[PDB]
């Protein structure tokens, strides 16, 4: 262990979890504005097919 | 024949007020939901700004 200036691993961890939280926030906002849980097949493929057929 | 023709024309052309009012209310609530979502989303660059410094 050492105290460095070139690398900030804690900063990388914070950035990774920040991007994860931002992606979750955008997904939730899209689902809330659209009013549909399934807005693409990546949300649910079989769910998308069933909803489309219904 | 005129009575039956008027009935058929009402079935095709005349609107269903209950279904239309339900659709209008649903559209209104959807508009308010998109309003709230857009107002919340207009603030992410503020989170970007608070990180700068």
């Amino acid at each position: 262990m050492a105290v460095n200036v070139n690398t900030n691993v804690a900063a990388m961890t914070a950035q990774r979890y920040l991007t994860g939280a931002t992606n979750a926030q955008q997904t939730s906002m899209e689902r809330l504005s659209s009013g549909f849980k399934i807005n693409s097949a990546k949300d649910d493929a079989a769910g998308l097919q069933i909803s489309n057929r219904l | 024949i005129n009575e039956n023709v008027n009935a058929s024309k009402s079935r095709i052309k005349d609107t269903d007020f209950a279904k239309e009012t339900t659709a209008l209310t649903k559209s209104q609530i959807l508009s308010q939901a998109s309003s709230s979502v857009l107002a919340q989303a207009k603030q992410a660059p503020n989170a970007a700004l608070s990180l700068l410094g």
